[PDB]
């Protein structure tokens, strides 16, 4: 459950899974009431703006 | 609810913890699940 922590940042994470909108989805759901830049540094997503 | 919240404690500009009024202004409209009418009303209720 910690070894997966070191792959959240990369863009190649949702490789074989199909719906690769995932980062946008979590940003839409939880990013509003949290640091959207906290998302855009934790989950990669460089220059979310 | 907002006691101990991270996005309320983000703007607690007081080492002593007897914090200002506008910490509650900034750290609860920046943070959601509140509303500016409640903000200004609460600081109306608060001891200035």
């Amino acid at each position: 459950g910690q070894w997966d922590r070191l792959v959240l940042n990369t863009p190649s994470f949702p490789s074989n899974y199909w719906d690769k909108f995932v980062k946008r989805k979590v940003l839409d759901k939880h990013g509003d009431i949290f640091g959207r830049e906290r998302i855009a540094e934790l989950l990669g997503m460089d220059l979310a703006s | 609810d907002i006691v101990g919240s991270e996005a309320f404690q983000d703007y607690v500009t007081d080492p002593r913890g007897l914090i200002s009024k506008k910490d509650f202004q900034k750290a609860m409209d920046s943070q959601k699940q509140f509303t500016g009418p409640e903000i200004q009303f609460l600081l109306s209720c608060s001891e200035a």
